[PDB]
């Protein structure tokens, strides 16, 4: 027989991660922010100067050289601040921020969409929608309504 | 609460990802990203010779698998 | 004082690269936390050594 004609790439060698160090200079100036939904990103190795989660333990800030760390993203908004005092909200579905000690984030998420995107009249009927599925006695379509008006009620304070 | 309920943390995004797909205003955005939220997909395995479904995992999210 | 340390054990921890900025103020914080045991002593010194 041939001696294994075929010889498949370890596809993760194709991607360049970072070589995350333990720090022998000074902390960089602006975080290299690097934001993916699903598959494409939207952001990528961004300067930026600042940043605002929301996780499952409560709301996070983040800034240049922050601990290393590794986290949840509660269902909900985003916050980032640029070097020019502008910012960019995003919502999001869940995910994985990536903090490192070097200063480099990488949330990974889902989904990632503009507020610009998104109007409240139309996540108005979504409300009693969830509200409704919350209410009705059922475990199909009760814990339904309880993550929809988990994703409603911070759109629901954000917009308001 | 919807942990302990069986469904996973990964129907969990997906259906908290359909339901922000709903709410989004409508243009070239939502005009994609809807084919990122609907459910279209199937299940099949082999028999002697015939084709069926394997269904012990239902596509929708707001089953349970068993 | 091992709170004083016990804070730059977990930051050098969380954070080697901080590891040397943060050690002037734990000396700080310990030697001015020791100063007041000093004046302890100090009294302790006192009540005894010039009294009769």
């Amino acid at each position: 027989q041939d001696p294994r004609k075929f010889f498949p790439d370890n596809g993760f060698r194709f991607f360049d991660g970072p070589e995350d160090s333990f720090g022998d200079g000074n902390i960089p100036a602006q975080i290299i922010l690097t934001l993916t939904r699903q598959d494409e990103f939207i952001l990528k190795q961004e300067p930026v100067a600042a940043i605002t989660i929301r996780t499952n333990e409560g709301e996070m800030g983040v800034l240049a050289g922050h601990e290393y760390t590794v986290q949840q993203l509660a269902p909900g908004i985003l916050e980032v601040e640029y070097e020019g005092g502008k910012k960019d909200q995003y919502v999001i579905s869940g995910g994985f921020a990536h903090v490192n000690d070097t200063g480099v984030v990488d949330i990974n998420t889902v989904e990632a969409v503009p507020l610009e995107e998104i109007d409240h009249e139309k996540l108005a009927k979504a409300l009693e929608e969830a509200r409704a599925k919350s209410q009705s006695p059922d475990e199909a379509v009760r814990i339904q309504g309880e993550i929809a008006l988990e994703i409603f009620e911070p759109l629901e304070a954000a917009l308001h | 609460s919807w942990r302990d309920a069986g469904i996973s943390y990964l129907r969990y995004l997906s259906i908290v990802t359909r339901c922000i797909h709903e709410v989004q205003k409508e243009g070239p955005l939502l005009t994609k990203n809807v084919r990122f939220s609907t459910i279209g997909w199937k299940s099949l395995y082999l028999d002697h010779g015939a084709t069926k479904e394997y269904t012990a995992i239902p596509a929708e999210l707001e089953k349970i698998p068993e | 004082v091992a709170m004083c340390f016990s804070s730059y054990m977990l930051a050098a921890a969380r954070q080697p690269n901080m590891s040397a900025k943060l050690l002037p103020y734990c000396i700080l914080g310990f030697a001015l936390s020791e100063a007041l045991a000093l004046f302890t002593l100090l009294i302790a010194l006192l009540e005894l050594f010039v009294f009769s």
